[PDB]
RNA sequence: UACCUGGUUGAUCCUGCCAGUAGCAUAUGCUUGUCUCAAAGAUUAAGCCAUGCAUGUCUAAGUACGCACGGCCGGUACAGUGAAACUGCGAAUGGCUCAUUAAAUCAGUUAUGGUUCCUUUGGUCGCUCGACUUGGAUAACUGUGGUAAUUCU
RNA sequence: UGGUGACUCUAGAUAACCUCGGGCCGAUCGCACGCCCGGCGGCGACGACCCAUUCGAACGUCUGCCCUAUCAACUUUCGAUGGUAGUCGCCGUGCCUACCAUGGUGACCACGGGUGACGGGGAAUCAGGGUUCGAUUCCGGAGAGGGAGCCUGAGAAACGGCUACCACAUCCAAGGAAGGCAGCAGGCGCGCAAAUUACCCACUCCCGACCCGGGGAGGUAGUGACGAAAAAUAACAAUACAGGACUCUUUCGAGGCCCUGUAAUUGGAAUGAGUCCACUUUAAAUCCUUUAACGAGGAUCCAUUGGAGGGCAAGUCUGGUGCCAGCAGCCGCGGUAAUUCCAGCUCCAAUAGCGUAUAUUAAAGUUGCUGCAGUUAAAAAGCUCGUAGUUGGAUCUUGGGAGCGGCCGUCCCCUGCUCGGCGCCGGCCCGAAGCGUUUACUUUGAAAAAA
């Protein structure tokens, strides 16, 4: 029973995208998941759910309606081109460096010290 | 500060640019360019919140470095880029044109233009100077130091300057009856015919502008720019017309719209 | 040089005297008869008044047909029509003057769930809002301080989620029912 | 909301202050279930500071002979990924504090016809009447080192 | 030639000069590459004299600041105010020289001193006035332990640059080397007085050669009763009990069609705190929101903090103490009946808050412009003169011409002298720029950052 509209829709031909405010209807049941929302948009505008970057849902009081913003790129190397890094990250095709910021400054000012090739010899 | 400052707070942005109050610390410095800090509208402020084409301004610096957008026949990209007044913005793969016109608030609006009308733009002059060998020279309200100027042009007239070759093809002169867009003040964004100038010595030249209901209003001579000969304008005007009904009249417009709709 | 806002104004004012006799008495009176918490809700109902109040006396010493005093009374007079507090006869903004506290307490959404018949007592009703019952087009309000408008008054009623209305049995009648099987086997 | 009230007397009317009254913003006491905003080493010491971090930066497009990686139609040099180093740019912004400072600073108001201005934008860039690309250093690199010690050389 | 209100402006012409510590006129790089009997060309990147523009910055204009007279004269041949000519400076100028002149400021408060003084936008109180505060996120200024000097650069007298001195302090193999948290954390000290040696460049923007890197700037969490908003701590029946509409009864008593209240009385229905999978949120999380499952009877899932003589809402209740202990902002209570102490019960006030200390605003018409006082309550100089200061008599345009509404009310009028347009046979009617006492006052207009 869940409906998922769609609101103020646009299409971004220069960032090679469709972008729209995606209006969730749920009454009695859970937030759904944006796997549910994904698969939902996909055979609403016939397209791929590969392609379909979903974020942003505030679940208004009581929780019979959701909002969120969604887009529906026209390929897969538009997708990985220009979105932000993070949002592919929840699709799996964007892994970014185990290393926390304080060994990478601790790094660069331990590289600071040494002059040449040696700056290579403070790591490993 | 001992050299330039690079940062503009958000609170300390101008008024015009109707940013918000909550989002950042910072609003994006206009860059340095053709028109003033809190004269212009940086292509950022353009594009991502008058037409909401991005969502973040990473968004804008991709749109911008596909080089998708092409400001007064020019492609920039820079998202900080002072865009100011009679400026046309290209957007060539939406297939759309844009003209930086005062609504009848201080802001500028999102007023399409037809790909015909924007292949020329209009420029109020600054001054006349001559050259290093008798050239007579030019310089617009966006710094377009155009040599070579038909002589009649004198300082306070506005040239039509077709944006592929940077020429002038025809000019408004200063004189009264003419439309006038202001351009600076209370007035920002008001259109009314010239009907009044008020020389003053040292001090600052007054000019008394009637509107299209006869609502008369002064203006200081520097925040004036003349859009047309008689009563037909060079340019496409926005919805309003620069007539400026009251608040009372606004209010009464909004609240027949809304009740006649549903 | 954070992007914070840190406006933010206070709704009440504590009275100059504290224990006058005459002034504890109506103020008990109006919580007890419309169902308050504390002084605080009532002072905060006056203070709403005496701002509006206030508004409507600075209008009152500028001249008729001033565009100022034209636009921000009708202005003034629309909202308050809107929260159904001024009648639609008595929008000139002399008669705001003639306005008492008792008038935006029958406008509080606990007082009209308790003066609409589907709460019984005006203590029930807040219960009812307060244990989100009630429900405004759709939208559940837990609060209430709710000043219903006059355009809002009609559908107010039960939410679909809640056992009073079309919902699913709370959790008291859900555990005498696991008793009741309980007990027989 | 344009408000007072207790106290000199045996009692009275006054002057008149003390004390009550309500905020507000610092401290502190006791108490503290939910939820939304949010101040927070200013006042005293612009006192002293261990340690870590806070300004770095590469595009097709200044400089690639580190085999650190790496393709094969190579002899008409240089595929491409590129650490380091040179070069350019930034480091004069941001952040912090309120010591100094009383026509100073600052605010509104003008001036710059009395000046400077990386950058950006638009001009200018065969306007002068007189080599089909020049010179030799230096760093990374390689290799000998010194001092107890430094982002030393 | 062009321009301004005004140039010793811009441009023009002549004569020359050209800093060897030296203005420009390209020995630079990348894409796709073609046409032409080797030449010629597109699209850029970078660099550059000069001009304009932008971002500014600097120095000036007018006006505006707290207390102080137990600060009344100050400034001046180590510049004080001017003038002339230089030096220096980016330029203007005692900025600095040299030579002249003797000026400049002051009771309209100069000069000196104080400030628990960075200034402003602003904040708190506030009827009308005002009073107080503003270290603090925006603007402007200043400083980086104290002064000082300078390098580089467009921009610094830079301190996350350098060089000294003074102060304090760190390694040391005793020869030397290194320092600057009024950056973010954090430590000590100081105190009445103030949080994590957290996460992240995802948002906001900034910097760079840059779609890609970096940012304790910033964002996000932690501590957080500074303060602000919303808002639980129960609700509803039926029984015990007490009053009333209403009938009856003189009063009792009954009926309850109608309640209204409270009993560790019974009863079902409720929901949130809390626990907690799952989603959502997010850079990754958290909190909220959404949601399964649990989760309330003395609903022990237990609301406090101050008071109960008056001011000031609320016990002349009981026990103890006996001018003791103590309470008490004030008046006062305490000496054996304490409505005031210390307790029990009860009640009052505000309530997730409430008391106390202290600065401060109103109250204060107890600083008085609004607006106070001065015979006797504190207060008019012993008296007069007197210069600033303050305040100053009367008197100089009035009666009309014209129309609308039903004698009255609003409206139009009581200065002249280059060029044009309602035009007419050099003039007249009309418009435009200029000339036309000085202000104060009032009215309008321009302009004045946001928050």
């Amino acid at each position: 029973t869940v409906t998922i509209r769609t609101r103020k829709f646009m299409t971004n031909r220069l960032l090679q995208r469709k972008q729209m405010v995606i209006d969730v209807l749920h009454p009695g049941k859970a937030t759904v998941p944006k796997t549910e929302i994904r698969e939902k948009l996909a055979k609403m505008y016939k397209t791929t759910p590969d392609v379909i970057f979903v974020f942003g849902f505030r679940t208004h009081f009581g929780g019979g309606k959701t909002t969120g913003f969604g887009m529906i790129y026209d390929s897969l190397d538009y997708a990985k081109k220009n979105e932000p890094k993070h949002r592919l990250a929840r699709h799996g095709l964007y892994e970014k460096k185990k290393t926390s910021r304080k060994q990478r400054k601790e790094r660069k000012n331990r590289m600071k010290k040494v002059r040449g090739t040696a700056k290579a010899n403070v790591g490993a | 500060a001992r050299g330039p400052k690079k940062h503009l707070k958000r609170v300390a942005a101008p008024k015009h640019w109707m940013l918000d109050k909550l989002t950042s610390v910072f609003a994006p410095r206009p860059s340095t360019g053709p028109h003033k800090l809190r004269e212009c509208l940086p292509l950022i402020i353009f594009l991502r919140n008058k037409l909401k084409y991005a969502l973040t301004g990473d968004e804008v610096k991709k749109i911008c470095m596909q080089r998708f957008i092409k400001i007064d026949g020019k492609v920039r990209a820079d998202i900080t880029y002072p865009a100011g007044f009679m400026d046309v913005i290209s957007i060539d793969k939406t297939g759309e044109n844009f003209r930086l016109i005062y609504d009848t608030k201080g802001r500028f609006a999102v007023h399409r233009i037809t790909p015909e009308e924007a292949k020329y733009k209009l420029c109020k002059v600054r001054k006349i100077f001559v050259g290093t060998k008798g050239i007579p020279h030019l310089v617009t309200h966006d710094a377009r130091t155009i040599r070579y100027p038909d002589p009649l042009i004198k300082m306070n007239d506005t040239i039509q300057i077709d944006l592929e070759t940077g020429k002038i093809t025809d000019f408004i002169k200063f004189d009264t009856g003419n439309l006038c867009m202001v351009t600076g003040g209370a007035n920002l964004g008001r259109i009314g015919v010239i009907t009044n100038r008020e020389r003053h010595p040292g001090s600052f030249d007054v000019v008394h502008v009637k509107d299209a209901n006869g609502n008369s209003f002064a203006t200081r001579l520097s925040n004036i720019f003349v859009i047309g000969k008689g009563n037909k304008p060079w340019i496409s005007l926005p919805r309003g017309k620069g007539i400026r009904l009251t608040i009372a009249e606004e209010r009464d417009k909004r609240l027949a719209a809304k009740q006649s709709s549903g | 040089p954070v992007a914070r806002s840190w406006v933010c104004r206070k709704t009440y004012v504590t009275p100059r005297r504290p224990f006058e006799k005459s002034r504890l008495d109506q103020e008990l009176k109006l919580i007890g008869e419309y169902g308050l918490r504390n002084k605080r809700e009532v002072w905060r109902v006056k203070f709403t008044l005496a701002k509006i109040r206030k508004a409507a006396r600075e209008l009152l010493t500028l001249d008729e047909k001033d565009p100022r005093r034209l636009f921000e009374g009708n202005a003034l007079l629309r909202r308050l029509v809107r929260i159904g507090v001024l009648d639609e006869g008595k929008m000139k903004l002399d008669y705001i003057l003639g306005l008492k506290i008792e008038d935006f307490l029958e406008r509080r959404l606990q007082t009209q769930v308790f003066k609409l018949g589907l709460a019984k007592s005006i203590h029930h009703a807040r219960v009812l809002i307060r244990q989100r019952h009630i429900r405004v087009r759709k939208q559940v309000v837990n609060i209430p301080s709710f000043i219903v408008r006059l355009d809002s008054q009609k559908h107010i009623d039960f939410s679909l989620r809640s056992p009073y209305g079309g919902g699913r049995p709370g959790r008291v009648k859900r555990k005498n029912a696991k008793k009741g099987q309980g007990g027989a086997g």
